[PDB]
């Protein structure tokens, strides 16, 4: 039951200050130091600092000086990473990991679950949901693809089903991306040409932060 | 032919790890002899020591000698050293920290003059005053000051330093300029150090201050010691003007006895590992003025210590502990070095002549029976009929404490 | 800083084959205390990274014997001896000898399968969004393999790179394919200034681009 447990995900405006916590148990706190690691979305890892739990002194990389503070509370058996003056380029996942001294093992054997820091000036915005119906180009090989565009909402997550879940297979729901403070994602569903538009295909979007429910029926175009 | 410097393409040497005893040491030397100095250059040698009565630690000094001589085939194709010119100061208690560099017809030996004892331990009661003693390698009679000449240095440019002092056995020439190993005393208050740069990373009981605090003989010393060089340019005529060159701060440790030499046409540097960086510090010189060394990342050779900074310690601690055990580069392309180390962790004993690269000891052989106490070692390597030889001085307790001298031929092959 | 070159960055394997990742170093990793601190980690989607190998060749508590680490100096190799489903994931080498500590780019260990051209679907802006004053053209490129694909947008035959928003899924757990979405956003006004919108897919399955198009002129 050696475990690392980090504070919950964070939503912060540009310029604000966040303080991530990582609490350890199942071993004597000061027989191991602790690394902080940064993972940018869809990218690799970057080492940030290593803090000595006996002395409290961090050894940090040059890229993380000044507006980054690596401290600890020995009583609570926990360590903290504070980021002042937050900017877009800090939006990332931050892990804490156990790293012992030269007296033992200094590889990172146990990791925390991660903490996600999101940076946007937006308050809770619902999604704008638009339907995607094909144009005149022929219905390829006795199947048709339809879609939903879920634009400009905040924060994550939305959930997207088709026909209240009836169509689970044949669905690609894509990861949302953040642009100009808001998330956009899209979803495609693929069904046999007989079933659409003979029977209805409607997509169901739910955004709980704003308490929003959308249903959009996909209907064909004259064009 | 005869004896010459390690230059050109020497006869090839064994480059594989081998625990066969293929090194054949040959002793060439036959109450206390201490503070030794050895230096070897161009078939000539400089040697110094201090003879004390009673202790080696306390005790009145009866005689300081500084000699130069020739290094020749002693008869059995084994090189030894033949004294040719010896100097003795009147007061053997006033001469300290001599270091010898060779130029053409002479050996110039730069010394500190002290009436308060060792300037390292009495650093703020010592008034900086230095001297040169010039000794001809091939003296001739009735030649005035040719054989022996004594010069008091009057002009020293120390840069930002309070006092400067030769610190090490030997130095080099470049053209007609001499560079001696040296040390600068700097007030602890004027010392600029960022504790952020103290490598404390995986060190449980280290604190970032430990580097700064270990730049002097103790944590509350008035002065820190930085190693470096003292330049003396012979083409200037006039009187002797000495200049101090501070060492760059990469892998910076406390000022300590160091040595600069030429090998295969390039200058190499070795600095003794007092303080916490107990792994051996040596390497080629990037620049002479200012002094920068590209230290080897050597993982196999260290030095004995005491409780806080023992052999193989890499963690910053506040300590002033260690021994001068140098090594000489003998092959630059494979960075192979020869030198004598004390194979023990916390006691000064068990000399071992080793040939080693950064990460492995290729071969080695002890120079005594186990538990024989030892101290300073100085090794210098040269060519004899294009065969690489090394001579090493090793301080030893037997029963007299005295420097023994060994000649070691480095083999061309690894068959036992 | 020390750079860590992982090659390759994608490793397609068939279950039960053997795989090997080369991590190579810009400066030697032999610490002056004699230890070479080169470690291998594995991250699975939505999970923490897990410690696989330490000090070059030493496996961690709980690691199958299939995982073996070798190398010295600046060249190191991770070897997986037969590949299992629970092996697939992202592998990171990591040096801990010189500050700052650095990772490799990562190697994706993925499942091999026959090549598969994408199904490309284009969608004009909906009447709803046009009413609200925006205009997004959407392109779906579904169920393709291998992963490497490039999409180009054209408007009336000129390339458009501004306003494009791309997204992609990981390897589908059933068909082992990848899908991707590309959205070009514009104002209502600039969309109605033009007539033809085209989506071009470049993929190893066809020497020519896969082209889907629509003309706003057509009803
Ligand atoms: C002379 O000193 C060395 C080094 O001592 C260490 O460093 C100094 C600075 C100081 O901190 C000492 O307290 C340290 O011990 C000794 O070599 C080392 O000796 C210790 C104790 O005998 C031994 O400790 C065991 O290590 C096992 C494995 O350790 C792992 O981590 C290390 C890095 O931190 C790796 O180098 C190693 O490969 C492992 O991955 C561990 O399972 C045990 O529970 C102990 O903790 C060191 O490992 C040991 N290692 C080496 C590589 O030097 C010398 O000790 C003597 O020689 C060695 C070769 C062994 O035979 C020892 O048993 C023996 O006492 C010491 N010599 C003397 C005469 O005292
Ligand atoms: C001690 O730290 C000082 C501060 O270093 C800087 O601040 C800390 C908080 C941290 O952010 C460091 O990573 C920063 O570099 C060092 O002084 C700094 O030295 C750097 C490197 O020379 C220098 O950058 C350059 O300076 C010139 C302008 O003079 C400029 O034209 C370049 O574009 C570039 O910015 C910093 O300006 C300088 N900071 C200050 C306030 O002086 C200091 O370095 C030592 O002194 C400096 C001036 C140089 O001679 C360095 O080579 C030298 O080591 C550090 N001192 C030690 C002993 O480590
Ligand atoms: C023994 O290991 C040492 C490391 O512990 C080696 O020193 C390192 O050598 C590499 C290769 O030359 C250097 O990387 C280069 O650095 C320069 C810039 O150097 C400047 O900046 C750094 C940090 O910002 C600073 O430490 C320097 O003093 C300089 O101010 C780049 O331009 C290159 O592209 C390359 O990245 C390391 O910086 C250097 N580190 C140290 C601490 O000296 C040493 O070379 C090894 N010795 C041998 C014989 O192999
Ligand atoms: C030791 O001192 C001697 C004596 O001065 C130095 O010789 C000097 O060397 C430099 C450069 O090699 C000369 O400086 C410049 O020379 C050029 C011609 O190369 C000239 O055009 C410049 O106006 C300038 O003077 C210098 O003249 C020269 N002096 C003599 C008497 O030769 C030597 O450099 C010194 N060595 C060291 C290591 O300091
Ligand atoms: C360390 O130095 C002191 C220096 O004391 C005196 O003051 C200096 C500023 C300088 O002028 C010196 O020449 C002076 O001697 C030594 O202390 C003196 O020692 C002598 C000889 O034993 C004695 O006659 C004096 O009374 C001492 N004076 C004082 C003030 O202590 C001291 O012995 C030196 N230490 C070492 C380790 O030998």
């Amino acid at each position: 039951q050696i475990q690392l447990v980090q504070s919950g995900p964070e939503l912060k405006k540009p310029g604000e200050t966040v303080k991530i916590s990582c609490t350890t148990s199942g071993y004597t706190f000061t027989n191991y130091g602790l690394n902080w690691v940064k993972q940018a979305p869809g990218k690799g890892f970057k080492w940030m600092a290593w803090i000595n739990t006996y002395t409290g002194e961090p050894t940090y990389a040059d890229d993380f000086k000044g507006r980054f503070a690596f401290s600890l509370e020995t009583s609570a058996s926990t360590t903290y990473l504070q980021i002042n003056n937050l900017k877009n380029e800090d939006m990332s996942t931050y892990f804490c990991a156990r790293s012992g001294y030269y007296d033992g093992l200094k590889a990172m054997d146990y990791w925390g679950q991660g903490t996600s820091v999101t940076v946007s000036s937006a308050k809770t915005t619902p999604p704008s949901v638009y339907p995607l119906a094909p144009g005149s180009a022929a219905q390829t090989n006795s199947m048709v693809t339809l879609g939903c565009l879920v634009k400009g909402y905040f924060p994550e997550p939305v959930t997207v089903t088709w026909n209240s879940g009836s169509l689970s297979s044949g669905v690609h729901t894509f990861p949302a991306v953040l642009q100009s403070d808001l998330y956009t994602l899209s979803s495609s569903v693929t069904v046999p040409s007989s079933t659409w538009p003979s029977e209805t295909v409607t997509c169901n979007v739910a955004h709980p932060a704003s308490s929003t429910k959308v249903d959009k029926k996909i209907v064909p175009r004259d064009c | 032919q005869g004896v010459s410097d390690l230059v050109g393409l020497p006869n090839q040497i064994c480059l594989q790890k081998t625990t066969s005893t293929i090194l054949k040491p040959r002793l060439i030397s036959y109450v206390c002899i201490t503070d030794p100095l050895l230096a070897v250059d161009n078939g000539f040698f400089a040697y110094s020591h201090l003879e004390k009565i009673g202790s080696c630690t306390r005790g009145i000094a009866k005689q300081r000698i500084i000699g130069v001589g020739e290094v020749l085939d002693r008869g059995d194709k084994v090189p030894s050293m033949f004294m040719t010119n010896v100097w003795t100061p009147p007061n053997p208690s006033t001469i300290h920290h001599c270091s010898s560099t060779y130029h053409e017809d002479f050996y110039y030996t730069l010394c500190a003059v002290s009436h308060v004892g060792d300037p390292i331990l009495n650093s703020t009661s010592w008034t900086e005053s230095l001297s040169l003693i010039r000794l001809a390698v091939r003296p001739k009679s009735d030649s005035g000051d040719y054989n022996q000449k004594y010069i008091a240095i009057t002009k020293v440019e120390r840069g930002k330093y309070d006092k400067v002092m030769p610190y090490g056995p030997s130095g080099i020439k470049q053209g007609d300029t001499l560079y001696f190993p040296a040390v600068g005393f700097l007030p602890r208050t004027e010392f600029q150090y960022n504790d952020s740069n103290c490598p404390i990373i995986h060190c449980k009981y280290s604190k970032a201050e430990n580097c700064r605090l270990s730049m002097g003989v103790n944590s509350k010393s008035h002065y820190i010691l930085r190693s470096g060089l003292l330049k003396y340019n012979l083409s200037l005529g006039g009187d002797i003007i000495l200049q101090f060159i501070e060492i760059a701060d990469n892998r910076l440790t406390i000022g300590s006895p160091s040595k600069i030499y030429n090998s295969l046409g390039q200058p190499v540097f070795y600095q003794a590992s007092y303080s916490w960086d107990t792994m051996i510090k040596l390497g080629d010189v990037d620049t002479v003025d200012p002094l920068r060394v590209q230290w080897r990342n050597n993982s196999v050779i260290s030095r004995p210590g005491q409780s806080q900074c023992p052999r193989f310690n890499v963690c910053p601690e506040v300590c002033w502990e260690g021994t001068y055990n140098d090594a000489f580069l003998i092959d630059r392309l494979n960075w192979v070095s020869a030198g004598v180390y004390l194979n023990s962790n916390q006691t000064a004993e068990n000399p071992v002549f080793a040939v080693f690269k950064d990460n492995e000891i290729l071969y080695q052989v002890p120079l005594a029976e186990d538990d024989t106490n030892a101290q300073k070692t100085i090794t210098d390597c040269f060519l004899l009929e294009n065969v690489i030889w090394c001579i090493s001085l090793v301080e030893i307790y037997d029963s007299v404490i005295r420097p023994k001298l060994f000649a070691v031929k480095i083999p061309a092959q690894c068959s036992e | 800083d020390v750079l860590m070159i992982q090659t390759p960055l994608s490793l397609p394997v068939s279950l039960g084959d053997q795989a090997s990742i080369s991590c190579r170093s810009s400066q030697s990793l032999i610490h002056i205390n004699g230890n070479t601190y080169l470690e291998w980690y594995l991250q699975k989607p939505g999970q923490s990274p897990k410690l696989l190998i330490y000090k070059v060749s030493n496996r961690f508590s709980g690691v199958p014997d299939r995982f073996s680490g070798s190398g010295s100096g600046t060249d190191f190799t991770l070897k997986i001896s037969r590949v299992e489903a629970e092996d697939l994931g992202v592998y990171y080498c990591f040096q801990g000898s010189h500050v700052p500590f650095t990772f490799g780019a990562g190697t994706k260990l993925e499942l091999k399968r026959a090549d598969a051209a994408p199904t490309v679907s284009i969608f004009p802006p909906s009447s709803e969004q046009l009413t609200s004053g925006g205009a997004s053209v959407v392109c779906f490129l579904n169920n393709f393999y291998p992963k490497d694909i490039n999409v180009k947008w054209k408007i009336d035959g000129s390339e458009r790179q501004n306003g494009v928003l791309n997204s992609w899924t990981d390897q589908d757990s059933k068909d082992s394919t990848y899908s991707m979405s590309s959205t070009l956003t514009l104002t209502k006004d600039e969309y109605e200034r033009h007539n033809s919108y085209t989506c071009e897919a470049t993929h190893k399955t066809s020497t020519s681009p896969i082209v889907k198009s629509f003309n706003r002129n057509e009803c």
